[PDB]
């Protein structure tokens, strides 16, 4: 089939409500594997943090996994669009599409 | 016509090309209720932005969106320009192109997000990104020389040669207004009289604007200080609290030419001025003496220039003549630079486009402008 | 033949035209039928705004164009959109 990345999980596509907070999240199995997070193929979502959009990452030694988390509250019409997530490690690079949709 | 706004710490200036004088001028402060109001009627406001903020800023925890330069917070920054096209402007963004100014040497974060909000948050066909030392050697009407900027935010040097530039040759200097405002405020401890708030941070910078002014030299004002008839003044606060001052007022100023006291290593702006022109060739170093322009915020107060032609001529070689032009309303020199800049009509097709922002990047500002 | 009526207009008075002398001011006045709407200006070559070399007055839902640059190579049309409302008119200039 498809090549294999590091992603475990790919981030499934979301519904949220207006004003309310949305969480995405990717997977990664095993120094620490480098997640960037991008609105389209040319836009970082890292250099539009802020009220609207934060960034947070944890690990779980048990499973050797990484857990990448992308946080989006008080959601507006304009964040509305396509969301692209890659995860970048030692030895494979790979990407994932997914969309984030907010309505009112 | 085009729309100039000058952004960069403590003020916001809106206004419109073709006019010498803007229509909005505003602190470029975020006010928000720092004590929870329990109360019924109130349509609680959560965020103030503006002169608004001025009038309830005792309560109000004020936040400046701009350090050093550099944006802390994008989205302040995104109300602060919502607020100057939309309340005092009452133009859209659609209608022209909108110019902004900014300092030499400045990261490269806030050139790429500035213009990335200005592509997809306001959007316009074109934008362009202009340099303050290139704006006032404009108004200046003059093609060579070497250009001292000094205003709010971070002092700057950039000459240029017949149009060609030198950028081994550009120095930043740390020195600022504002900064004056910081040893001001340090000062008065130590007199009995404490300010800690941002709110009470502006009344001393208001002092200092009218109530400080420059001495021919500071040593012998600051020794006949120890006797103050005439050296000390009255302020009224709208506490309606009083505020004397003496020697204090005039050695604000002084840290500019005196960082020492300011607690930096650099040398002061008649230094760094030298040290720029020392990195020029001595070809082109002839007229930059005479062409030595001053601008900015802190550049207000008279006598200024009578200091620093001083100062200037002694350490400076003598085989030119050293002239220093300092005409008055330069607080507001820049902000015209780039009113005049906008108005050209080949300026116009030197606008960083929508289009080429999407096709290529942000990393094409320095591609197109040095 | 034409249509029968036109689409909603914007514009409560339309700006008539108006002769002016080379160097002579000229001043159009329009009016919108909206007010809270802003009022673009447009010469036969390019747009016009409150800048250098033209100079726009507006109070209310009143709008003003005044300019002095006008000469002999500013004979044409002048077309003044206001919101969804087109209009246009002509500007003679006298040698």
């Amino acid at each position: 089939d498809d090549p294999i990345g590091l992603f475990v999980m790919r981030p499934q596509d979301g519904e949220v409500t207006v004003g309310g907070s949305i969480t995405f999240s990717a997977r990664v199995a095993g120094k620490p594997p480098v997640v960037k997070w991008f609105k389209g193929k040319w836009v970082d979502l890292s250099s539009k943090v802020g009220q609207h959009l934060q960034l947070h990452d944890s690990y779980d030694r048990a499973s050797k996994v990484y857990l990448f988390e992308l946080h989006i509250t008080d959601a507006q019409p304009a964040f509305t669009g396509s969301y692209r997530c890659e995860v970048s490690t030692k030895d494979k690079f790979d990407c994932s599409n997914f969309n984030l949709t907010v309505h009112e | 016509a085009a729309l100039v706004i000058d952004n960069g710490s403590g003020m916001c200036k809106a206004g419109f090309a073709g006019d010498d004088a803007p229509r909005a001028v505003f602190p470029s402060i975020v006010g928000r209720p720092r004590h929870q109001g329990v109360m019924v009627g109130m349509g609680q406001k959560d965020s103030y932005v503006g002169d608004e903020a001025q009038s309830k800023r005792g309560i109000l925890t004020l936040k400046y969106p701009i350090e050093h330069g550099i944006v802390t917070n994008w989205d302040d920054m995104e109300k602060i320009w919502h607020h100057t096209f939309y309340n005092e402007l009452r133009v859209a963004p659609e209608e022209h192109p909108v110019l902004l100014t900014e300092a030499p040497l400045n990261p490269k974060a806030n050139r790429e997000k500035m213009t990335q909000i200005m592509f997809e948050t306001f959007n316009t066909p074109a934008m362009y990104v202009a340099i303050q030392a290139v704006l006032s050697l404009y108004a200046s009407g003059r093609t060579t020389g070497i250009v001292m900027d000094s205003g709010d935010g971070v002092t700057h040097t950039v000459p240029i040669y017949e149009g060609y530039a030198l950028p081994h040759a550009i120095l930043r200097l740390d020195l600022a207004g504002r900064d004056l405002t910081d040893y001001l405020m340090k000062i008065l401890t130590e007199r009995g009289y404490s300010f800690t708030t941002t709110a009470e941070r502006e009344i001393v910078r208001d002092i200092k604007e009218k109530l400080c002014y420059v001495a021919l030299d500071f040593e012998q004002e600051m020794a006949t200080a120890a006797s103050s008839s005439s050296l000390e003044k009255s302020y009224e606060l709208p506490d309606g609290q009083v505020i004397t001052i003496g020697n204090e007022r005039f050695r604000c100023p002084e840290a500019l030419f005196q960082p020492s006291f300011l607690g930096m290593e650099s040398c002061g702006i008649h230094e760094t001025t030298f040290n720029s022109i020392m990195k020029c060739d001595v070809d082109i170093r002839k007229d930059l003496y005479a062409n030595t322009v001053l601008s900015g915020g802190t550049t207000m107060y008279p006598g200024i220039a009578d200091r620093m032609q001083k100062e200037i001529t002694a350490l400076a070689p003598s085989t030119m003549k050293i002239k220093i032009i300092a005409p008055p309303e330069r607080k507001y020199s820049v902000w015209i630079g780039g009113s005049i800049l906008a108005s050209l009509s080949t300026f116009q097709q030197m606008w960083i486009s929508k289009q080429e922002y999407d096709e290529s990047g942000p990393s094409i500002v320095h591609r197109k402008c040095f | 033949p034409e249509p029968g009526k036109k689409p909603v207009s914007a514009f409560s008075k339309k700006p008539r035209s108006v002769e002016v002398a080379a160097g002579s001011p000229a001043v159009f006045e329009a009016e919108t039928e909206r007010a809270g709407v802003k009022v673009r200006w447009q010469r036969g070559g390019s747009d016009i705004s409150a800048s250098n070399k033209y100079g726009l007055a507006t109070e209310g839902t009143r709008h003003t164009l005044t300019v002095r640059e006008v000469g002999p190579a500013d004979q044409g049309s002048y077309a003044v959109i206001a919101g969804s409302s087109k209009v246009k008119f002509d500007l003679k200039v006298i040698e």
